[PDB]
């Protein structure tokens, strides 16, 4: 009678915190949370706006 | 006395200069605070 939460798959785990893959660079667990984007950098207006490289971590 | 007044001029600017390095290394730290917390705030942001 739940959405079962998604502890068990990673995928699961995933969807659930990117919400169904909504969410871009956020995960959450939290339902109440506010969605906010990352802040403007402060060099933007400085050095432009550069594209920003996914962690290979 | 004339070597003592020189040596001890000497020693008085040597012990100044001294004590201006040891100042400046004792009294940066204030940007990089800065810089963690804007990062932190950010990544608050846009995890939220």
């Amino acid at each position: 009678f739940s959405f079962g939460d998604p502890c068990g798959d990673r995928f699961e785990r995933d969807t659930r915190v990117s919400l169904f893959g909504a969410l871009v660079h956020s995960r959450t667990y939290d339902m109440d949370v506010r969605l906010g984007l990352p802040p403007v950098p402060d060099n933007a207006d400085l050095s432009g706006l550069a594209i920003k490289v996914p962690p290979s971590v | 006395i004339v070597n003592l007044q020189v040596e001890m001029i000497k020693q008085f600017h040597m012990q100044l200069n001294e004590m201006h390095s040891l100042l400046e290394r004792y009294s940066e730290g204030l940007v990089a605070e800065i810089e963690r917390l804007r990062e932190e705030n950010k990544r608050l942001r846009a995890h939220f």
